[PDB]
RNA sequence: UAGGGGAUCGAAGAUGAUCAGAUACCGUCGUAGUCUUAACCAUAAACUAUGCCGACUAGGGAUCGGGUGGUGUUUUUUUAAUGACCCACUCGGCACCUUACGAGAAAUCAAAGUCUUUGGGUUCUGGGGGGAGUAUGGUCGCAAGGCUGAAACUUAAAGGAAUU
RNA sequence: GAGGUAAAAUUC
């Protein structure tokens, strides 16, 4: 039956909105609905920079950040382990864990 | 739009009795509503009410003392005979010896006991216990 | 013999409250059976239906019997247990208990005349528990409990001789059939009837008067 | 207003929309077109009368397992071929 | 069975159907 | 409730809330009756002269049992302006 | 490896509450106290009762133990507990004798009509 | 009915301006308290003074007039109130229960902790939740010490205070310690204060 | 259907593997199509699976659009006026959170509430599961199809919510 | 505030 309130996506009032694809596997869906990670990373891992510094030839240099934002469909979010199924009185907790 | 007053100005007494509300505020109240709230005041059922006046058409306030159950409405207004009046008295009315099922005949808005002491008859509007 | 711990149960074995109708007054809980058993002997245990209950485990198949009691005498005095238990004989002995703490009064009336003796109730009142609407209506004298014979037998369990009812939804069951009849008797009181619009000046609780014996000691 | 009309002006819609809404039943529509009539071979009576043209080895269906030993009855007043029932223990040695 | 498949069966089943209807016309 | 000569029958008149003028049942658990001391000059509670308020369980169920009590305790006369029948 | 029991923990709960006096945090005068006092049918389970015993006496000199009284936090909290301090109040202006009085709190001081010393610091939004 | 005695004293007036119990609720407000006057800047509200010592002699009115004094119990799991509420019961009869309520005591005759009140008197109606839940199926009229921002489900009469600070609450439970005992008379005269000091109704940091 | 476009992706199809078989999933290539003009068709899980209009019933924190008040803040050339922002209030929104007096078979619902203490106005649809969204007839369309829409016969279960 | 991951596996 209906587990859900908007029972897919963050869609309240509008119909359609907009179609995006998937990175792990090419699928199709909408935007709000697709679940969206912000993986903001370094440049270099925390094992590269000590070599890094030390053939530096600049005094000081800021360390770039490759920022991306990269989406996911359902099927390819619970296979890799971004989120989780939870108990059914945890699915209304919206708040990201810390 | 609106198609009934006199059911539109009844809902917002029953929501005040079950919500324990003791005053009301109806609107465009009519001079019928008027001839009907005083049949509750004269059993005592509600207390006094105040129609206030602006141009438009008015609003009342019905101090309500708490001793109505609820008082509904009859859509549309069916014409009873003098015959048919035990079929409307043991429907929606839920003991003989109380109840009153209003209707208005020609001397105006009346409960059924007076127009048995009356022999008239006319069309209903609803109920009041 | 036995011990009470209540505070209303010290007023029961010393003999202050004497009727029933004097508990009803101020809604006080009743949380043990022996209470309504020395104030009125004369009730009458009745089972309903026994049905068994069965829950899937894993090697096998586990079971239990439903006990539906009624018990009451006449005079406006019902009660309604239902518990299951792992036997049929022990599921029966505290149906008769949860029964004994349920007990509520029932107001009976008159059809269209104050003649004497009180035989039908006195306003339409319906219950629901589940899908079951029971609608208690009043008969006149000698018209007969007109309600099915489990419906029939809990009202023959209250005092009153004459009722038409009507029902709706699954009433082939009878956990919920007979749980909707006495919502249904308990809603005669809960309906402002005229002639009780005088207001009495609210009487004191026994708990206060006769609060030196009900204590600890 | 429940979906249906309140209108005091208003029996005519709630005289055609039964109307409408009694072809959903099973007994109303056996009534009207004639289904005991035309089909179901007993052209709306209680008994007929027939004649045997053999008799039948039905085997009865599951979980059971019997033979209801049937025949086939031709009728006389529309000559249809309908099966029919013996319902006793071996009144069929009494028929032929 | 899929309740689109049988539909789509059912489908070519018509236009089958109706070409051997307007051959004998 | 009475007859044709004498005979008070059917007795327990219930209890009546004296805030929203209902009747408070049985079974009714979440009823409260609130019994109010007369106290005079120098101390003297007087244990025994009370006033009882009795509020049913709806009132408590909506949240509304302290400000119903503000109405039946100043019209009584011991508050003042702290209620205001106007709002 | 090993964790003890629930009995182990009941009856030294039940000793420590009561036996404070005679007994130390020495195991040998803990082990040969609970030969009479208690009736302990094996010498195993005994000496699992005197080694948690041990354990807890340890833990008392150290820091309070919590959901255990002793017959002894039972005196010496309550005397603690009553500490009523010096003139130094807090409520009692006696450091900046004048209260500190908002604008809209002193609207409310003239409108029950007691006289009392007002202070005005008016807060910024 | 009250003559000209227990109106507010300005000796008393000075406690209560100081413990900042004047001090309401956030932005968050509940509609169903009209104790909002003269709301001060920056989110804040001000409760007023007036009618809380008002409010407060009706909560030890009922307190009064009970022939035990020991079915008075009062209701603690706030930690800024634990000791306000242990000296409730060395003045009163008044048996408390502080720190965690062990729920079944109201209703569950067979259990140790099974007390049998008349009223209960409840700190904050958030963290002592269970106990007006259970209140509520026993028929015991409820006395809470209410915030603006506190829910009043299930509540009777209640005096309108701050638990937001140290000085806030205790304050309250001294001035409620008190009318119990100007009522039912151990001290007769009522001009004089009370004998001991208020700081010992504070709670006190284990540091 | 008829022109223009035809970079990618790519129903058909050809091949490479996997597999007992693999007309598939995967890899590679590639039409029709995806784009547009001028016409047609007009069905979707076209779903919020929840008709529309009107009234009443409950608290709380946000936000969008407009407006009104500030002992306001900031931008400042000489103080301004605006704009942005804050606070308070009020309409019209998309919504959400906590609750249950109420409603429901339950999941759940400020509405599915004010409904046996069953009548505000009003439109449409449904009457056990199959056979049937099939047959035939009419009509629309270039076609694929859309709309309207049974019977014979067969079965006693199908189905919903929830617990273990 | 970032921290690994896809062979095949049909029936009673
Ligand atoms: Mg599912
Ligand atoms: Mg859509
Ligand atoms: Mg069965
Ligand atoms: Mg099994
Ligand atoms: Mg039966
Ligand atoms: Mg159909
Ligand atoms: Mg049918
Ligand atoms: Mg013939
Ligand atoms: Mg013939
Ligand atoms: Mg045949
Ligand atoms: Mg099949
Ligand atoms: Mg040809
Ligand atoms: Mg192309
Ligand atoms: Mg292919
Ligand atoms: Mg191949
Ligand atoms: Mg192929
Ligand atoms: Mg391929
Ligand atoms: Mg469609
Ligand atoms: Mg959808
Ligand atoms: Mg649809
Ligand atoms: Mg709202
Ligand atoms: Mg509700
Ligand atoms: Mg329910
Ligand atoms: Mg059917
Ligand atoms: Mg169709
Ligand atoms: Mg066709
Ligand atoms: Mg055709
Ligand atoms: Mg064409
Ligand atoms: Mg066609
Ligand atoms: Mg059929
Ligand atoms: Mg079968
Ligand atoms: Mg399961
Ligand atoms: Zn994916």
């Amino acid at each position: 039956p209906k587990k859900r309130a908007s029972n897919g996506r963050n869609k309240k009032g509008r119909g359609h909105v907009k179609p995006v694809r998937c990175v792990n596997c090419s699928k199709s869906i909408p935007k709000d609905k697709a679940i969206k990670r912000m993986a903001i990373r370094n440049i270099v891992e925390a094992a590269a920079v000590r070599d890094l510094s030390e053939a530096s030839v600049y005094p000081e240099y800021a360390l770039p950040k490759t920022y991306n934002k990269l989406h996911y469909c359902v099927s390819c979010a619970i296979h890799a382990r971004i989120v989780r199924v939870r108990s059914r009185e945890d699915r209304k907790n919206r708040a990201p864990p810390q | 739009t609106r198609s009934s007053v006199l059911a539109d100005a009844l809902n917002a007494i029953n929501n005040a009795e079950k919500t324990g509300k003791r005053q009301v505020l109806i609107r465009p109240s009519s001079k019928v509503i008027i001839k009907f709230l005083q049949v509750m005041q004269k059993h005592g059922y509600i207390g006094e009410f105040e129609y206030i006046d602006d141009h438009r058409s008015g609003k009342i306030v019905v101090q309500l003392n708490g001793r109505l159950n609820k008082c509904g409405v009859i859509s549309p207004r069916f014409n009873v005979k003098i015959g048919d009046i035990e079929k409307w008295t043991a429907n929606l009315l839920p003991a003989r010896q109380f109840g009153y099922v209003i209707l208005t005949t020609s001397a105006g808005i009346m409960d059924h006991e007076e127009a048995r002491r009356k022999h008239v008859s006319g069309k209903i509007l609803g109920f009041v216990y | 013999g036995w011990v009470p711990v209540t505070k209303l149960g010290r007023l029961v074995k010393a003999g202050k409250i004497t009727t029933i109708e004097e508990i009803f007054l101020h809604s006080l809980p009743v949380k043990e059976f022996q209470i309504i058993d020395t104030l009125l002997p004369g009730l009458q245990d009745e089972v309903m239906n026994i049905k068994p209950v069965q829950k899937q485990t894993r090697a096998g198949q586990r079971t239990r019997f439903k006990a539906v009691v009624v018990v009451g005498d006449s005079n406006g005095h019902v009660g309604l247990g239902i518990k299951t238990a792992k036997e049929v004989a022990g599921a029966i002995r505290a149906g008769i208990i949860i029964a004994k703490l349920s007990v509520i009064p029932i107001r009976r009336g008159y059809w269209g005349t104050n003649l004497g003796q009180p035989h039908s109730l006195a306003t339409k009142t319906t219950g629901k528990c589940g899908s079951v609407t029971v609608r208690l209506i009043p008969a006149p004298r000698g018209s007969g409990i007109v309600a099915s014979p489990a419906v029939k037998k809990l009202l023959q369990l209250a005092g009153v001789e004459d009722v038409y009812t009507q029902s709706n939804g699954k009433t082939r069951t009878l956990e919920n059939t007979l749980k909707a009849a006495f919502v249904a008797i308990g809603n005669t009181y809960g309906f402002l009837t005229p002639n009780l619009w005088a207001e009495q000046p609210l009487p004191v609780s026994p708990l206060d008067i006769y609060s030196d014996e009900a204590s600890a000691q | 207003g429940k979906g249906k009309p309140r209108g005091l002006n208003s029996a005519r819609k709630l005289r055609v929309h039964r109307r409408n809404n009694r072809w959903a039943e099973n007994n109303y529509k056996k009534r009207l077109l004639g289904t005991a009539f035309k089909s179901s071979p007993f052209g709306g009576s209680s008994h007929a009368k027939g004649i045997v043209l053999e008799k039948l080895g039905i085997e009865s269906k599951q979980p059971n397992s019997a033979i209801r030993k049937c025949v086939r009855v031709q009728l006389i007043k529309n000559g249809k071929k309908v099966t029919a029932f013996v319902p006793n223990d071996g009144c069929l040695n009494f028929v032929d | 069975m899929r309740a689109k498949w049988r539909k789509k069966r059912t489908r070519r089943l018509k236009r089958k159907r109706r070409k051997v209807r307007a051959r004998s016309k | 409730m009475e007859n044709d000569k004498g005979q008070l029958v059917e007795l327990y008149v219930p209890r009546k809330c004296s805030a929203t003028n209902r009747i408070i049942k049985a079974d009714d658990h979440a009823s409260v009756q609130i019994n109010v001391a007369k106290v005079d000059e120098e101390g003297r509670a007087i244990p025994g002269e009370y006033v009882t308020y009795a509020l049913s369980g709806y009132v408590r169920s909506r949240g509304e049992s302290d400000d119903s009590l503000n109405r039946l305790a100043q019209n009584d006369g011991l508050l003042k302006n702290v209620w205001s029948y106007s709002r | 490896g090993r964790v003890r029991t629930k009995t182990v923990k009941r009856a030294s709960k039940a000793l420590i509450e009561r036996y404070y006096p005679k007994l130390t945090l020495d195991f040998q005068t803990n082990k040969r106290l609970c030969d009479e006092i208690a009736t302990i049918q094996s010498k195993r389970l005994r000496n699992k009762i005197a080694g948690y015993t041990t354990h807890l006496m340890k833990r008392i000199q150290k820091g309070p133990v919590r959901g255990i009284s002793f017959k002894l936090q039972e005196e010496e909290r309550e005397r603690k507990d009553q500490y009523v301090p010096e003139v130094s109040a807090l409520d009692l202006s006696r450091s900046n004798g004048v209260l500190n009085v908002d604008n809209q709190t002193s609207d409310l001081v003239k409108s029950l009509g007691l006289k009392l010393p007002l202070s005005v610091i008016n807060v910024s939004a | 009915s009250l003559p000209a005695t227990f109106d507010l004293t300005p000796e008393d007036a000075q406690l209560l301006l100081a413990a900042n119990t004047h001090l309401g609720a956030r932005n968050v407000q509940v509609h169903q308290e009209p104790y909002v006057f003269n709301a001060r800047p920056d989110g804040v509200h001000v409760i007023n003074v007036g009618k809380t010592w008002e409010k407060l002699v009706l909560a030890a009115r009922i307190i009064a007039a009970i022939p035990n004094p020991e079915d008075v119990v009062a209701i603690s799991s706030r930690t800024f109130g634990q000791r306000a509420v242990l000296k409730f019961a060395a003045h009163t009869g008044a048996t408390p229960i502080a720190g965690r309520f062990t729920p079944g005591s109201f209703t569950n005759y067979i259990t140790r902790s099974f007390k049998e009140p008349r009223l209960v008197i409840v700190t904050d109606p958030r963290s002592d939740a269970q106990a007006i839940k259970e209140a509520s199926y026993v028929n015991i009229p409820v006395i809470a010490l209410t915030d603006l921002d506190s829910p009043s489900e299930f509540v009777d009469v209640a005096i309108p205070c701050n638990n937001r600070g140290k000085h806030s609450i205790g304050l309250i439970w001294y001035l409620l310690a008190r009318e119990v005992l100007r009522l039912r008379g151990a001290l007769v005269d009522r001009t004089q204060p009370w004998s001991i000091m208020p700081d010992l109704y504070f709670y006190r940091d284990p540091e």
